[PDB]
RNA sequence: AGGGGAUCGAAGAUGAUCAGAUACCGUCGUAGUCUUAACCAUAAACUAUGCCGACUAGGGAUCGGGUGGUGUUUUUUUAAUGACCCACUCGGCACCUUACGAGAAAUCAAAGUCUUUGGGUUCUGGGGGGAGUAUGGUCGCAAGGCUGAAACUUAAAGGAAUU
């Protein structure tokens, strides 16, 4: 039977959308069907900022930040544990 | 008819306005309450204090119409108007249902918490929707102190009042306990000010 | 598109009854519904209704008192003999004590009960009960 | 695993609702008092049941808890219901005897009760 | 021994309430089987059948008995109830206690000739429960109750001596048929006939006048 | 066993029998 | 409803809802009865007699039960200026 | 039939793994994936919900347009513009809570105004297989498309929730 009001993923009044490619398994997934997760982690690893600071030209003030978007297929999403099966009561939560 | 002495006197208008019983909710508004009169440009809506007082005694007239002055009960699930109801429960009889409401007090006759009322008052219908819903199966009239953003279902007496405020809820509870005592005749003269103050109904922060 | 003005209008008061309306706005504004409420009001079945007239079709506002349950119109205007008046009464309306099969003849619009008193059969309009 | 079970919990609340001045805050004086009015057929069982009620007298000395009703909680409830504030009566006070209201409020006052104090800020 | 705990139990035990029409007219909340038996002594019990039901689990089955029992005198009071229990005796004894609790009056009239006592229904009535609906058509005298054997004996004790019955859907589901008829017979009073068309003063509830014979 | 395999077997059958008919007619 | 002899057969003629004239069912366990006292000059509420207000559970379902109570108090003269017939 | 022919890539050549692998995993690699002129007329071509017309509980957000409010800004504060705010309206993709109503439920403001059965109109199905097959016509260079059975066989298949 039907599982979601928005059947696949919010494909309503459109009919077709340009598919894209996943970044792990390279699956052809529609634009709105592929989940997009922001990657706003800094260019440096967790903490360790002062370690580069002591060997940093200028009084630092650089703080570069890397931004990226991740396209994941459904199979890779469950495998990466980012999105997990929710209860029927939970399923109506955005 | 009425003796026309039930007008909103300056002293009753002074405590109603100073307690902020006229301010309403935001742009969200249920179209089942045509009691609204204009709004603040910032977003605060304004209710007619005249209609709130007018329909207050209408609720009071139906509360005191019950012969036995102990069958009346009131629900306060939200801890905000907790001690207000005990003042009602201490002045003109009644049994407190303050604090937690047992789910089955209305229908089940075996539970030790089984009462049977003929008329119920609630503060926030959203906060205690269980009370009105359960009471709907025993065909009992109810009273609600709704606000322009609260639903008005399964209620035949809905008091328009502010629910987000100590000065408002405590004062409106104090009033509806005042004329019912006056209408019952325990205060004799209507023009004589009461010796009890709404701040007793107020809830202390500690 | 608009096919039967009476059918579209009559459904609104029926929907009005279902929600308990004492008033409803009807706006095909024709004669064939005007005499529909003339005979309808004759037996005190509804209240006092209002007709709005202007340069175009117009509007109907009816003050209905909440005493009705279900009213309908039978589409293809069937040709009914005198021998089928009692046939239509059994399968459409609760009994012969009440319920009036409104139908029009060459003499005008008037219910089934006095129609068999007329001993003339005409054109079926609907049923009121 | 010192958590008590249901039978001791339900039995414990049965005493204090009518035995407030007998459940002394000392365990030794009421560890055998319960046997005199509660028929317990076990020396071991009668100890923890006396222990639990004694435990609540310790906390009830500090303050009240939920759903107990020991015939004196209502006594303080009917005492703490007449606070009757003397002068801060939220009327003819908290201001210069006049409401601090808005311009739009003036329309509500003059609708039917114009004869009243007013001060639009 | 009764020692009633509810309000309606005290009035009947005191003799204030005589006939059952007062409770039906005022529609007071009543869940006590003592009142119904005392009000109408002449009630007959009937059970259609028993359909076993088992709870599938880790191992084995523990089949219960689900007994549907209808009880009603053939003069205008009938009631229906459904209950499940492990043993047959408990299931049937609980079916009566709830069916008698749910006694519903029926409006009796004619197919329409207006000489004698009521025989059949005034209007056609139906009620959809599950996927089956039953129709009750007024019938000339002498036709009898034509219906399914379970339904026809249900209407035999309803007091109506004849009715024409139409059924739709899977009528094999017996328990769905009576509840469809159970809501149908109650709906029968929900039809606004041109006879009950004058307005009458609304009576005062008997609980208010007899307030002192209530509680305490 | 899947639907397109039913269809592929049937189409193969039509091709063989069409070859047979062409060899005959 | 009447036979030829004269006796009125069939029992418990049901009440009529005050706001909208619908039949209140015996199984309809949502119909409320409202009784309002009367004032006699001095402002004291005399007991014993009330104006009877029968409201069906259909009215209460939509929440307009408060709305319906206005006109019958207004029409009976109990209320003065609450609900204006013209919205 | 040409142009084009970088990546990927039905076939295939291969390397693992497996008892077997002509599959899943890696590397090359033809047709193809791009375009021109002409055919092919198919799909989970789905909102699995035909179109037209009226009525029916509410709330907010969002696209386009319009109206009014010395509304707030935007210069040469100001004349207008432009962005917004407030209030309303029309046409929309539609959401959120409820169920008078329907539904077998999953649920639906339409899947409601269907037993109280009727607004108008087109098309499709009568147990499951056989079989969307045989044959006959018909479009197509073909692959294929449209129409479309029968014999025979079975008492079970199928839909919705539960432990």
């Amino acid at each position: 039977p039907k599982k979601r009001a928005s059947n696949g993923r919010n494909k309503k009044g459109r009919g077709h959308v340009k598919p894209v490619r996943c970044v792990n398994c390279s699956k052809s997934i529609p634009k709105d069907k592929a989940i997009k997760r922001m990657a706003i982690r800094n260019i440096v690893e967790a903490a360790a900022v002062r370690d580069l600071s002591e060997a940093s030209v200028y009084p630092e003030y650089a703080l570069p930040k890397t931004y990226n978007k991740l396209h994941y297929c459904v199979s890779c999403a469950i495998h990466a544990r980012i999105v997990r099966v929710r209860s029927r009561e939970d399923r109506k939560n955005r | 008819s009425l003796p026309a002495t039930f007008d909103l006197t300056p002293e009753d208008a002074q405590l109603l306005l100073a307690a902020n019983t006229h301010l309403g909710a935001r742009n969200v508004q249920v179209h089942q309450e045509p009691y609204v009169f204009n709004a603040r440009p910032d977003g605060v809506h304004v209710i007619n204090v005249g209609k709130t007082w007018e329909k207050l005694v209408l609720a009071a007239r139906i509360i005191a119409a019950i012969p036995n002055p102990e069958d009346v009960v009131a629900i306060s699930s939200r801890t905000f108007g907790q001690r207000a109801v005990l003042k009602f429960a201490a002045h003109t009889g009644a049994t407190p249902i303050a604090g937690r409401f047992t789910p089955g007090s209305f229908t089940n006759y075996i539970t030790r918490s089984f009462k049977e009322p003929r008329l119920v008052i609630v503060t926030d219908p959203r906060s205690d929707a269980q009370a009105i819903k359960e009471a709907s199966y025993v065909n009992i009239p109810v009273i609600a102190l709704t606000d322009l953003d609260s639903p008005s279902e399964f209620v035949d007496v809905a008091i328009p009042c502010n629910n987000r405020g100590k000065h408002s809820i405590g004062l409106i509870w104090y009033l509806l306990a005042r004329e019912v005592l006056r209408l019952r005749g325990a205060l004799v003269d209507r023009t004589q000010p009461w010796s009890i103050m709404p701040d007793l109904y107020f809830y202390r922060d500690p | 598109t608009r096919s039967s003005v009476l059918a579209d209008a009559l459904n609104a008061i029926n929907n009005a009854e279902k929600t308990g309306k004492r008033q409803v706005l009807i706006r095909p504004s024709s004669k064939v519904i005007i005499k529909f409420l003339q005979v309808m009001q004759k037996h005190g079945y509804i209240g006092e209704f209002e007709y709005i007239d202007d340069h175009r079709s117009g509007k109907i506002v009816v003050q209905l008192n909440g005493r009705l349950n279900k009213c309908g119109v039978i589409s293809p205007r069937f040709n009914v003999k005198i021998g089928d008046i009692e046939k239509w009464t059994a399968n459409l309306l609760p009994a012969r004590q009440f319920g009036y099969v409104i139908l029009t003849t060459s003499a005008g619009i008037m219910d089934h009960e006095e129609a068999r008193r007329k001993h003339v059969s005409g054109k079926i309009l609907g049923f009121v009960y | 695993g010192r958590v008590r079970t249901k039978t001791v919990k339900r039995a414990s609340k049965a005493l204090i609702e009518r035995y407030y001045p007998k459940l002394t805050l000392d365990f030794q004086t009421n560890k055998r008092l319960c046997d005199e009015i509660a028929t317990i057929q076990s020396k071991r069982l009668r100890n923890k049941i006396a222990g639990y009620t004694t435990h609540l007298m310790k906390r009830i000395q500090k303050g009240p808890v939920r759903g107990i009703s020991f015939k004196l909680q209502e006594e303080e409830r009917e005492r703490k219901d007449q606070y009757v504030p003397e002068v801060s009566a939220l009327d003819l006070s908290r201001s210069n005897g006049v409401l601090n209201v808005d311009n739009q409020t003036s329309d509500l006052v003059k609708s039917l009760g114009l004869k009243l104090p007013l001060s639009v800020i | 021994g009764w020692v009633p705990v509810t309000k309606l139990g005290r009035l009947v035990k005191a003799g204030k309430i005589t006939t059952i029409e007062e409770i039906f007219l005022h529609s007071l909340p009543v869940k006590e089987f003592q009142i119904i038996d005392t009000l109408l002594p002449g009630l007959q019990d009937e059970v259609m059948n028993i359909k076993p039901v088992q709870k599938q689990t880790r191992a084995g089955q523990r089949t219960r008995f689900k007994a549907v029992v209808v009880v009603g005198d053939s003069n205008g009071h009938v009631g229906l109830g459904i209950k499940t229990a492990k043993e047959v005796a408990g299931a049937i004894r609980a079916g009566i206690i709830i069916a008698k609790l749910s006694v519903i009056p029926i409006r009796r009239g004619y197919w329409g000739t207006n000489l004698g006592q009521p025989h059949s229904l005034a209007t056609k009535t139906t009620g959809k429960c599950g996927s089956v609906t039953v129709r009750l058509i007024p019938a000339p005298r002498g036709s009898g109750i034509v219906a399914s054997p379970a339904v026809k004996k249900l209407l035999q004790l309803a007091g109506v001596e004849d009715v024409y019955t139409q059924s739709n859907g899977k009528t094999r589901t017996l328990e769905n048929t009576l509840k469809a008829a159970f809501v149908a017979i109650g709906n029968t009073y929900g039809f606004l006939t041109p006879n009950l068309w004058a307005e009458q003063p609304l009576p005062v509830s008997p609980l208010d006048i007899y307030s002192d014979e209530a509680s305490a | 066993m899947r639907a397109k395999w039913r269809k592929k077997r049937t189409r193969r059958l039509k091709r063989k029998r069409r070859k047979v008919r062409a060899r005959s007619k | 409803m009447e036979n030829d002899k004269g006796q009125l057969v069939e029992l418990y003629v049901p009440r009529k809802c005050s706001a909208t004239n619908r039949i209140i069912k015996a199984d309809d366990h949502a119909s409320v009865q409202i009784n309002v006292a009367k004032v006699d000059e001095e402002g004291r509420a005399i007991p014993g007699e009330y104006v009877t207000y029968a409201l069906s559970g259909y009215v209460r379902s939509r929440g307009e039960s408060d709305d319906s109570l206005n006109r019958l108090a207004q029409n009976d003269g109990l209320l003065k200026n609450v609900w204006s017939y013209s919205r």
